[PDB]
């Protein structure tokens, strides 16, 4: 459960990241594939070399979905319903993979934001990514 | 865990550049802020009821440094983490009853502190090497459970 | 995220359990203290011997709170706010302890309900207990 | 894990009463229904898209029985679970890449199946003994990760 302060931390930080979101998410995916190579199994269909066009394109998709979530913090299940179908029903992704991605996203933000990635902002973002994962791994509609 | 010479080099090259006490203070501080139930183990330290309080607390800073010096010693014994951490495993498991997931979380906070302070050096490959060694240290600390 | 089918499974099963809820929760607590002895640390103030009056009394409190949750499946954070304060802010309970309790509650229900504890009912109840745990371990108000 | 003679007796006394194939079919069925991502490992079995389908599937029944016979063999080797499960650890870790949390979940499904079919015998003390041995088997299956 996110507090209103968590929601404000998420909105403000996401807004500051702004148009860098796609680039940062691509880096997060590359960090995930590198640190947790078992995640590559889900992406056998694309070029997962560091810096690949396929990872850039997928990073844009994931960033845009995270933008949808940031705009619907009071009701993530409704906003992410179609994506839950993809990740829970169709692809059957083990939830550990979300733990791997979320950590790699936080590492990416720590690297780029430095001191602006405060312990309080880090805590709110960890809760936000976890909430998104819970939804994407649920079967509810 | 088994580490390759390449992985060990990625780890130790960066470690030579690291302020161990500063990483430690930040990693333990972030553990207490991000995963607040961990505060139960450190009540004696003082007020931990806000991020502001946790990040200014002198005992959090000194203990964080102690934890990271212990981690540094571990980096000298990569082929025998279980033996190196045996006494601390007895402490954390039999005396303190720390759930082992919390060892992995603290390892992840060290990783985040390194990315924060050494972004250019903390490449995806170097991160990958650190993930293996933090997992190894967590496994060694948890050994008395198994 | 619970589906409407999950919510129906939870309501129907809880209703069938009816006045046995307190007795079943006391058994769940004793199973937790026995199988996962590190949980006893939170209950140093009461007699935790199997069958104790203190465990019966606490089992009633926990059952009644689970009843509140079953009656508020569309908004657990609002309904359980005061209990989150207790478990997250005041007592700082490690979330692993909730995993231990929830499993012990399911074992208790399997023992008493037999064939009526279907795989589908088990799945819905696992999701319900997990949702309650997420709320009780969150700091949101 | 270390088990006391008392714990081993609580385990083996109940095991002598257990229908191993029936427990296995129920435990694996419940794993697939309760934790649906586990279905990814068993696509070849057929339709697993509903509880009804999972619980009638013949391959789920036969594989469940095979898993529980393997568990039974483990109960004959309680002082050497790591050695007993070494070949299966190689399989599940290096070949199949099953995340170890899933080993613990399947152990918990065996516990639930036992409670369902043997409620009078499945006392809190006997459950406690089984929790230790299912954790031990999970740890042994995960050993190639460490
Ligand atoms: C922050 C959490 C995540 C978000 C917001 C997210 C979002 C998305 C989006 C927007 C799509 C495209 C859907 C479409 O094109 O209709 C997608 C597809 C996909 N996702 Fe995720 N995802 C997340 C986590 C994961 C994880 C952890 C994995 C596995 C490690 C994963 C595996 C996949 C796969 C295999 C596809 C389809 C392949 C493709 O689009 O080319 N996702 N995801
Ligand atoms: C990288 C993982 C960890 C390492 C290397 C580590 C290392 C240490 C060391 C070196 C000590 C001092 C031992 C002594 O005084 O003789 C210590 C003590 C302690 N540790 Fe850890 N630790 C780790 C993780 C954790 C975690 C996750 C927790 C709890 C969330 C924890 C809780 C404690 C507590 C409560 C003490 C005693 C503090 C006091 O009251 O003085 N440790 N640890
Ligand atoms: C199903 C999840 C749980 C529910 C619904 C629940 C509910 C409750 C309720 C209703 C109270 C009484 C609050 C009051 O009197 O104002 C309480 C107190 C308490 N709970 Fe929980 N609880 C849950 C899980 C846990 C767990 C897992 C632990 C630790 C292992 C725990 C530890 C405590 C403690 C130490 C108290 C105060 C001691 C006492 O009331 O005598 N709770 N809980
Ligand atoms: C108590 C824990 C477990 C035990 C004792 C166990 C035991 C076994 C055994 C005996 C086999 C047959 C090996 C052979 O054919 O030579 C097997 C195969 C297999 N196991 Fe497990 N297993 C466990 C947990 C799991 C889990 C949690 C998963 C995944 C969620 C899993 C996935 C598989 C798969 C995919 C196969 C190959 C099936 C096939 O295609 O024929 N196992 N396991």
């Amino acid at each position: 459960v996110l507090s209103a302060a968590d929601k404000n931390n998420v909105k403000t930080t996401w807004d500051k990241i702004g148009g860098h979101a796609a680039e940062y998410v691509a880096e997060g995916l590359t960090r995930m594939f590198t640190s947790f190579p078992t995640t590559k199994t889900y992406f056998h269909h694309i070029d997962v070399s560091p810096g690949s066009g396929d990872i850039k394109a997928h990073g844009k998709k994931v960033a845009d979905a995270l933008t949808t979530a940031v705009g619907h913090l009071d009701d993530l299940p409704t906003a992410l319903s179609t994506l839950s179908d993809v990740h829970a029903h169709k692809l059957r992704v083990d939830p550990v993979n979300f733990k791997f991605l979320n950590h790699c996203l936080l590492v990416t933000l720590a690297a780029h934001l430095g001191a602006d990635f405060t312990p309080s902002i880090h805590a709110s973002l960890d809760k936000f990514f976890a909430s998104v994962s819970t939804v994407l791994t649920s079967k509810y509609r | 865990v088994h580490l390759t010479a390449a992985e060990k080099s990625a780890i130790l090259d960066l470690w030579g550049k690291v302020n161990v006490g500063e990483i430690g203070a930040e990693a333990l501080g972030r553990l207490l802020v991000v995963y607040p139930w961990t505060q139960r183990f450190f009540e004696k330290f003082g007020d931990l009821s806000s991020a502001s309080a946790i990040m200014s607390n002198a005992h959090v800073k000194s203990h964080g440094a102690k934890v990271l010096a212990s981690f540094s010693e571990g980096l000298k014994h990569l082929q025998d983490l279980k033996g190196t951490f045996a006494k601390l495993s007895e402490l954390h498991c039999d005396k303190l009853h720390v759930d082992p997931e919390n060892f992995r979380l603290l390892g992840n906070m060290i990783v985040i502190a390194l990315a924060h302070h050494h972004p250019s050096e903390f490449t995806p490959c170097t991160q990958a090497a650190f993930q293996k060694v933090t997992a190894g240290v967590a496994n060694a600390l948890a050994h008395k459970y198994h």
